[PDB]
C-alpha cells in the first residue's frame, strides 16, 4: 500500500466508505 | 523394540485403547489413572495386557520389530499388530524409536487434546467464514504424521480438525484448534 | 453497423459539484468522457440516462466520488469493405484525408498526389470536393471519430 | 446451528468503536470542507455562520449522514449502529474537541 | 489516512498521468492524444487509465524495466452496490 500510494487496511482504513446520494438527489430547487 | 521402551509404549496402548472405547474422550496423562498394565517382554513378540479397572476388560496388543512380523490374532486381541520401526512412517499403529527414548506420555509437554463431533465442527465452520459472501478464514496446520493423530484414529471417521486445550498462565485453560493435513 | 444495450458508465466527481445542480453535473460528466470517443474499437453515438432507476452508491477514493450511472448506450462501428463518402481534406503534400460525420479516411502515399490544394488520383479533386472511398485498414481513433487507412473508390 | 450464530454474528455486527466514527467523520469533514452541500434541516443563510463541526453533529444526530460504511460484508449508515455506543463516543469526543478550541 | 497522506507527494505537484494496462508503460501524449507507443507499433488497441502514485514510484519500476522485468498492474471494477435498510438492534442487558 506505501509503495502504490493507497490507505493500509489498518484502523479507520480497516474499512471502506461510501456516499449515499439518495437524499441528495430527492431535493429540488 | 528393547526391555525399555515397550514400558513408555504401554502408556500410549491406554490412551488407544480409550479411544477404541469412546472416540470423543479428552485425552492427556489423568486417563491413566483408569487403566492397569502387565508386560511380558521378549526379543520377537512383546505382550501387553490393558485392563479397565472398573470394568475390568482386557486388551492384548502384540508388539512386534520392524524387520520380523509374525501375527496371529489371540484372545482379547486389539486386532492390529502393533510395529517398532527405524523411521517416522504413516500409519496409526506404526511407532518410531525417536518416540520412544523417554517416557512421552507423563512429560509436561505432552498435550491435551479431543476430536469435534459434528455438531462442533458446524459451530467451528460457520464461526470461521467472514460473512462476505463465502469467503472463510483458516485454521493452523499440523502434519499427518504427528503422534497426536496415531492416537485419535478410527478406521471410519475421518479426522479434519483437533482442539487443543492449551495452558495459560493467566486464565489457567485455554481453546485452540488445528487443521490436519495430509503427507504424501 | 449499430446496436444497443443497456449498461453502466463509470464517472468521477469533485466535492465542489455534490449541489442542487447534481444531475446537470453528472450528465455533463457522462457526455464529456464518453460522448463521441472510440473506445475498444466501438463508439457510443447516443447515450441516454434513465433516469427511473435506483442509483448505486458512490466510492470515496481520495478525496473524489466515483459514481456508476446507469444508461441505455447506442453504440456504432465501422468494418473493412464499408463504402463511404467525405470531403476531401489537404492540409499539406503528405497528409490528405477524407473528412465524414464521424469518420475520417487516410489516404496512403503512394495513391496520388498533391499540387497547386489538389487531388490527382486519375481524377482531379479540389481541395473541400467531396469523393468516395472504401475503408482498408483500421487504427486508433483521434479527436472523437473513428481513422481508416483507405483507398478512393 | 450454522443459522444460530450467523444471527449472532450480525447482532455482534453492530457494535461501534472509535475507528468507525472517527473515519466517518473525517470523510464528512473532508467532503463538506471542500465544498459540498450540508443536509441539515431548515437549511438557510445563517446555516453558513455556524460552526463546521457543529454542522456535522447535527446531521450525524438527525439522521442525515451520508456515509455508508461497509463493516462485515454489510452496508451501514452511522444510525445502525448500537444507539448507546454512538452516545457515549460523541460525548468523549465532543469533550476533547472541548479542550481544543474546536467546538 | 494522516502516514498516507504524509507518505504522498504534496497535493499541489498534481497531474495526469497515463498507464496502459497491457504492458505498464507510461502512456505519452502525442499531439495532446494519449498513446502506447509499444502497443501502437504492434497494432492493439489497450486502456489508458489514470494513476496518482509518487515520482520514486515511476522511477523504480522503469529502472526495474532496464534490467529486463516486465511489472504490469489491473484495476477494480467491482459491480455497483446498493444500501439497504436494516432492522434496529438494541445490544443492551436485561436488567
Ligand atoms: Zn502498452
Amino acid at each position: 500500500c506505501h509503495f502504490f500510494s493507497k490507505v493500509p487496511n489498518i484502523g479507520t482504513g480497516y474499512y471502506k466508505y461510501f456516499i449515499d446520494l439518495g437524499l441528495l438527489m430527492r431535493m429540488e430547487r | 523394540m528393547n526391555q525399555y521402551n515397550v514400558k513408555y509404549l504401554a502408556k500410549i496402548l491406554c490412551l488407544k485403547t480409550e479411544i477404541a472405547r469412546d472416540p470423543y474422550a479428552v485425552i492427556n496423562r489423568n486417563v491413566l489413572l483408569r487403566y492397569t498394565t502387565d508386560i511380558e517382554y521378549n526379543d520377537l513378540v512383546t505382550l501387553i495386557t490393558v485392563r479397565h479397572k472398573i470394568d475390568s476388560m482386557k486388551t492384548v496388543f502384540q508388539v512386534f520389530n520392524e524387520s520380523s512380523i509374525n501375527y496371529t490374532p489371540v484372545d482379547d486381541d486389539y486386532g492390529e499388530p502393533i510395529i517398532i520401526t527405524s523411521y517416522l512412517q504413516k500409519g496409526h499403529n506404526k511407532f518410531p524409536v525417536n518416540f520412544l527414548y523417554i517416557d512421552v506420555v507423563i512429560s509436561d509437554l505432552f498435550p491435551s487434546f479431543v476430536r469435534l463431533d459434528t455438531t462442533e465442527t458446524n459451530i467451528v465452520n460457520s464461526v470461521l467464514q467472514t460473512g462476505d459472501g463465502k469467503k472463510t478464514l483458516r485454521l493452523p496446520k499440523m502434519l499427518e504424521t504427528e503422534i497426536v493423530v496415531k492416537i485419535l484414529y478410527r478406521p471410519n471417521i475421518p479426522l479434519k480438525i483437533v482442539r487443543f486445550f492449551r495452558n495459560n498462565m493467566v486464565t489457567g485453560v485455554e481453546i485452540a484448534d488445528r487443521s490436519v493435513i495430509s503427507v504424501a | 453497423s449499430s446496436f444497443v444495450t443497456n449498461g453502466y458508465l463509470s464517472v468521477t466527481l469533485e466535492p465542489h459539484e455534490l449541489t442542487l445542480d447534481i444531475k446537470t453535473n453528472i450528465r455533463n460528466a457522462v457526455y464529456k468522457t464518453y460522448l463521441h470517443r472510440e473506445i475498444s474499437g466501438k463508439m457510443a453515438k447516443k447515450i441516454e440516462i434513465r433516469e427511473d432507476v435506483e442509483l448505486p452508491l458512490g466510492e470515496i477514493v481520495n478525496n473524489s466520488v466515483v459514481i456508476n450511472v446507469p444508461c441505455v448506450i447506442t453504440y456504432a462501428y465501422y468494418h473493412v469493405g464499408d463504402i463511404v463518402r467525405g470531403t476531401l481534406n489537404i492540409e499539406d503534400e503528405s497528409n490528405v484525408t477524407i473528412q465524414c460525420g464521424d469518420l475520417i479516411c487516410k489516404l496512403s502515399r503512394d495513391s496520388g498526389t498533391v499540387s497547386f490544394c489538389f487531388f490527382r488520383n486519375g481524377n482531379a479533386y479540389d481541395n473541400g470536393s467531396e469523393v468516395t472511398a472504401v475503408l482498408m485498414e483500421a487504427q486508433q481513433g483521434i479527436e472523437s471519430s473513428f481513422v481508416f487507412l483507405a483507398n478512393i473508390v | 446451528i450454522g443459522n444460530h450464530i450467523s444471527a449472532l454474528k450480525r447482532r455482534y455486527t453492530r457494535r461501534i468503536s472509535l475507528f468507525e466514527i472517527a473515519g466517518i467523520i473525517a470523510e464528512s469533514y473532508n467532503l463538506l470542507q471542500r465544498g459540498r452541500l450540508p443536509l441539515v434541516s431548515e437549511f438557510s443563510d445563517e446555516t453558513m455562520k455556524q460552526n463546521m463541526l457543529h454542522v456535522i453533529i447535527q446531521e450525524i444526530e438527525e439522521g442525515s449522514c451520508p456515509i455508508v460504511i461497509e463493516k462485515n460484508g454489510e452496508l451501514l449508515s452511522v444510525n445502525d449502529f448500537d444507539k448507546d455506543g454512538l452516545k457515549f463516543h460523541l460525548d468523549y469526543i465532543i469533550k476533547i474537541w472541548k479542550l481544543q478550541k474546536r467546538y | 489516512n494522516t502516514i498516507t497522506e504524509v507518505l504522498k507527494d504534496s497535493e499541489e505537484d498534481y497531474q495526469d498521468v497515463y498507464v496502459c494496462e497491457n504492458c505498464g508503460d507510461i502512456a505519452a501524449q502525442i499531439k495532446g492524444i494519449n498513446t502506447c507507443l509499444r502497443c501502437s507499433k504492434l497494432n492493439l488497441s489497450p486502456l489508458l487509465t489514470k494513476i496518482d502514485t509518487t515520482h520514486v514510484s515511476k522511477v523504480f519500476l522503469t529502472q526495474m524495466n532496464a534490467r529486463g522485468v516486465k511489472v504490469k498492474l489491473d484495476f477494480e471494477r467491482r459491480p455497483p452496490s446498493f444500501y439497504k435498510p436494516l432492522d434496529k438492534v438494541d445490544l443492551k442487558p436485561s436488567f
